[PDB]
């Protein structure tokens, strides 16, 4: 039919995630990051991780 | 139980006067405690 | 001193008319002026503004990208801990919004 | 996002003097699918539980 | 602008109404350990950035240290407005409080 | 005008001639109210907690 | 720039502006330059040519 | 249904007589709330004049609309209630965290607001084919634009020439366009039609 | 923190309430579009996060 053959939005999503997935990882993977320090004296540093 | 009490504010609009030393510790203004428990104001001569 | 001056305080502006810390920015100038702080949530897109008096020029303001602005100048600083700014970036996500009643009016 | 403003562009394209009454149920079907897709990565996002 | 005017009145007689009166003061006439230690230090904060001094340095280079002898002769030009859990208030000059 | 000026990797001429401008005038109006700051070491006339 | 030092945090007027005579912007030029005698020097430089044109003159 | 239009300059400029321009100067009372350095424990008032007030001085400014020409009559309000608006000892709050007080003033300021539409009179100091420059009471930038001036108008090599073929001079009367405010000083777009 | 940069404004209450979806779009910087997140030079994706 032409509304059975409408996209079925999950399992698109599936294919769409998994290419962006890939694509975003790689892309990080040869990132470069530059220091950036405060008037203070102070590097920042780029961690999502307060492991205290 | 950061969320619950949080929605809980949200869901009755709530206004925080800011009295609690949790809250001024949050917003980062001085203790009213002690020797926040006061304010101090500086006599100037030749006002008029 | 311990929890706030010699951790994360930071001189941050606000909206005294939304009470927002994260809707302002600094303007971007014409070359020759001076830059102003604004908020991009109490002020109007320039044209939306036309199409509702004269426009006076201190009241418009433009971003980097290039569009104009008609007011949002009810700005100043306040002295908060830098982790505030998160907590209201994070709750904003949300769908959650902070409004800090700034005074003096 | 993407994926369901495209399921929303071809909805448009149906013809309702084609959309049977047995087409109301696959097109119900599949907007069920993308509403339940969207809000659960809504949820990911908010609150992970 | 005209309410801007209302604003301000309505903001000063409030004030006026919390503010209790020299005559009627009910508070200790001792200068309180929390009040002192703040006099210090502010005073001796405005010190730091050349606030006019009315005592004698004698050779001092502690602000607070300055502080201390001007508290100690009564010539910190403070007041200390003491707030009552209403927000009603009392003005105390600090040579006027005792100190101890 | 609130700016840093780091003393480490400095000569004692260099020194020198930063101290002995501790104390000029302001030649500027907007920051004619301050005086500049010495961030010093700690010593014995110190608290700390 | 502009700081807490230099800026007030806040001005309001507190009333309609009232519109003044010539002879009033005078006697006000008059004494506003009187009493202020490297920016303000520059100013009532300023004034000084505004309070002549308003006597006429070049 | 919306009004943020409240931010119309309602106070109208009056055209004159024995004249035929606008009197844009106006004198308007302020309240501002303002910091006091510690050096100026002793003299208040003068700190203010010389922190706040002062720097104002014919620049434009973004609240009252205008360039501040001046200021009279500096009061500071005390932060005591109680006292008597005589006295000349006063309460000015500190700072928690620093040695600075901060304060309401009350003050009376000089204000010249050429609004939009108003009629005002220049000096010409210069003549292009692409504007004409005025100054406005010999202190004032203004500017006609090429096309703000009629369409019979002429040029030549440089300086203009009028409908009848006779050359301008000193002093020209053009209404108000738009008043420029942003950048370094006041500049006033003005037009002939 | 520094003594000789007061602030004079103070924030003295803070009111908890809803992010509509008119005030967003309004102070909205930039609407997001793109999954994609960096190209091959290591850029910013436009319309990406
Ligand atoms: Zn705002």
């Amino acid at each position: 039919s032409q509304a059975e053959s409408l996209p079925i939005v999950s399992n698109k999503k599936i294919v769409f995630d998994d290419e962006v997935s890939i694509e975003n990882k790689e892309s990080h993977k040869e990132l470069d990051l530059p220091e950036v320090k405060e008037d203070n004296g102070s590097e920042i540093v780029y961690e999502e991780n307060t492991s205290e | 139980t950061t969320c619950q009490f949080l929605t809980k504010a949200v869901l009755d609009n709530e206004r925080e006067q800011l009295d609690s030393p949790s809250a001024r510790i949050v917003v980062g203004k001085l203790n009213n405690v002690g020797t926040g428990s006061f304010d101090v104001l500086a006599k100037v001569p030749n006002a008029a | 001193d311990r929890l706030l001056n010699s951790s994360d305080y930071t001189q941050a502006s606000v909206c005294r008319e939304c009470g927002s810390i994260l809707t302002t920015q600094q303007s971007v100038p014409r070359i020759g002026s001076i830059s102003t702080v604004c908020c991009r949530r109490c002020s109007m897109r320039f044209e939306d503004a036309k199409k509702l008096i004269f426009i006076d020029d201190s009241q418009i303001w433009e971003d980097g990208q290039g569009n104009k602005f008609v007011g949002g100048n009810e700005t100043t600083t306040v002295a908060i801990p830098f982790v505030l700014k998160y907590l209201d970036s994070e709750l904003s996500a949300m769908g959650i919004r902070l409004r800090y009643n700034v005074e003096p009016k | 996002s993407l994926l369901i403003r495209d399921l929303n562009d071809d909805l448009s394209k149906l013809q309702k003097d084609k959309v049977s009454l047995e087409d109301r149920r696959v097109i119900f079907s599949r907007l069920m699918n993308a509403f339940v897709t969207i809000q659960n990565d809504v949820n990911a996002f908010i609150d992970s539980t | 602008p005209e309410d801007f005017q209302q604003h301000e009145q309505i903001r000063r007689k409030t004030l006026k109404e919390k503010a209790i009166p020299k005559d009627q003061r009910a508070t200790t006439p001792y200068m309180t350990k929390y009040e002192r230690a703040r006099i210090l230090g502010t005073r001796a904060l405005q010190i730091s950035m050349n606030a006019p001094v009315f005592v004698d340095l004698e050779g001092e280079t502690d602000p607070l240290r300055i502080a201390m002898k001007e508290l100690a002769e009564k010539k910190i030009p403070l007041v200390i407005r003491r707030y009552l859990p209403d927000g009603s208030f009392e003005d105390w000059s600090v040579e006027e409080l005792i100190v101890d | 005008d609130g700016s840093l000026v780091s003393l480490i990797g400095m000569s004692v001429e260099q020194r020198k001639a930063l101290a002995n401008q501790l104390l000029t005038p302001s030649s500027n109006v907007s920051t004619h109210t301050l005086n500049k700051k010495v961030y010093r070491h700690i010593k014995n006339r110190d608290v700390v907690l | 720039t502009a700081t807490t030092l230099n800026t007030p945090v806040v001005i309001h007027a507190t009333q309609l502006p009232q519109h003044v005579s010539t002879d009033e912007v005078l006697q006000f030029l008059e004494s506003f330059i009187d009493e202020k005698e490297t920016n303000l020097s520059s100013s009532i430089s300023q004034l000084k040519r505004i309070q002549r044109d308003f006597k006429g003159l070049p | 249904a919306r009004f943020i239009k409240k931010h119309k300059k309602q106070v109208t400029n009056p055209i004159d007589e024995k004249n035929g321009t606008s009197n844009c100067i106006v004198r308007v009372p302020i309240a501002l709330y303002v910091s006091l350095a510690p050096m100026y424990l002793e003299n208040p008032l003068q700190g203010v004049m010389k922190q706040h007030l002062n720097p104002l001085v014919m620049k434009y400014n973004n609240k009252v609309g205008g360039v501040v020409l001046g200021y009279e009559g500096l009061k500071i309000l005390d932060a005591d209630p109680l006292s008597k608006e005589d006295t000349s000892e006063k309460l000015i709050k500190i700072t928690p965290d620093t040695p600075f007080g901060f304060t309401w003033c009350h003050v009376n300021l000089y204000v010249w607001q050429p609004q939009v539409g108003d009629v005002l009179e220049g000096y010409i100091f210069i003549q292009s084919a692409s504007h004409i420059g005025l100054l406005i009471h010999d202190a004032f930038n203004a500017s006609i634009k090429k096309n703000n001036i009629p369409v019979d108008w002429t040029f030549v090599h440089g300086h203009w020439v009028d409908s009848n073929g006779e050359p301008i001079d000193g002093k020209l009367r053009f209404t108000v366009r738009n008043v420029h405010t942003t950048g370094r000083v006041v500049s006033v777009d003005g037009t002939l039609i | 923190m520094d003594i000789s940069k007061p602030v004079g404004s103070e924030i003295t209450s803070v009111d908890f309430g809803i992010l509509t979806a008119k005030e967003i779009r309004n102070l909205s910087a930039k609407q997001i579009t793109n999954p994609t997140v960096l190209d091959n030079l290591g850029h910013p994706v436009s319309g990406g996060l």
